């Protein structure tokens, strides 16, 4: 499954450095390097990575059909 | 409280089986299908403490007195939940203040295998480096699709929040306490259960299993809800209800 992150909290920096807050069950983002999870079933997981870029916001923009 | 009728023997990933009945406050949280998804601790005959993130509702059942969840011959108590008190300060994104109280609809019947853990005072000082114990039915291996049937245990040290931040950075809040990174780890299915330290000979609830490495790495610390930072809210919730 290809990368994507809805909420991307980029911060004060140049180049940028960003942080995703998306909650995912079972596991993180396939390209997450450091993932944390609650120890429940199903586990609630978050990516704690810090990249200088955001992945496409998972959800489509749904704004290209109506003139 | 905190004095088990059956004495635990200490020599969860890389843990060991508990002596049966030796953690008498450990309860199982199970949905309507009988599936264990979280743990909890009895603090008296009428209340259980667990993690907020577990999402327990009144349709879940508290199971007390189990050692082997695959057994049908143990004398276990299946306790309905009358009311859920999820700490309103719990933040599902930061996972901070991760505590929930369950009011049982009928009182538990204490015995050799069912009793209460002690609660600390908000001022208690549990020193970094103390060896404590955590128990639960969580995965014994991250690759597993199968929790263990028998209650597991592990000994592990407490960290200072300063040292814990060296692993997890700004994720660590004052209402959190870390333990482990020592060859053992809590893992999926352990959430809500106890991290206990023996204070004046009595096992005392210092932490609630919360979160950690997504693969239950035994070289990173587990993060627990810090009970000293939440126990006045626990005591006041009980006094009001």
């Amino acid at each position: 499954s290809k990368p994507c992150c809805d909420q991307c909290a980029c911060t004060k920096s140049n180049p940028p450095q960003c942080r995703c807050s998306d909650l995912r069950l079972n596991s993180c983002h396939s390209a997450c390097k450091s993932c944390i999870c609650t120890f429940s079933i199903p586990p609630q997981c978050f990516c704690v990575d810090i990249t200088d870029f955001c992945y496409e916001p998972c959800k489509p923009s749904e704004d290209d059909k109506e003139n | 409280c905190g004095v088990p009728a059956i004495q635990p023997v200490l020599s969860i990933v890389n843990g060991e089986e508990a002596v049966p009945g030796s953690w008498p406050w450990q309860v199982s949280l199970q949905d309507k299908t009988g599936f264990h998804f979280c743990g909890g601790s009895l603090i008296n005959e009428n209340w259980v403490v667990t993690a907020a993130h577990c999402g327990v509702t009144t349709s879940d059942v508290v199971v007390a007195g189990e050692f082997d969840q695959g057994s049908s011959s143990e004398k276990i108590q299946k306790l309905k939940i009358a009311k859920v008190f999820k700490n309103s300060k719990y933040n599902s994104l930061t996972i901070n203040n991760d505590i929930t109280l369950l009011k049982l609809s009928t009182a538990a019947s204490f015995s050799q295998t069912v009793s209460a853990v002690c609660l600390p005072s908000a001022s208690d000082d549990f020193a970094a480096g103390t060896t404590c114990v955590t128990t639960g039915w969580g995965l014994t291996r991250y690759t597993n699709a199968n929790t263990p049937d028998r209650l597991q245990q592990a000994s592990l040290p407490l960290l200072s929040n300063t040292n814990c931040k060296k692993y997890w950075g700004t994720k660590i809040k004052d209402a959190m306490i870390c333990a482990g990174a020592s060859g053992v780890s809590s893992c999926m299915g352990d959430s809500g259960g106890p991290l206990v330290c023996k204070k004046n000979g009595a096992w005392t609830l210092v932490g609630i299993v919360s979160w950690g490495s997504s693969t239950c790495s035994t070289s990173t610390p587990g993060v627990y809800a810090r009970v000293t930072a939440l126990v006045n809210w626990v005591q006041q919730t009980l006094a009001a209800n």
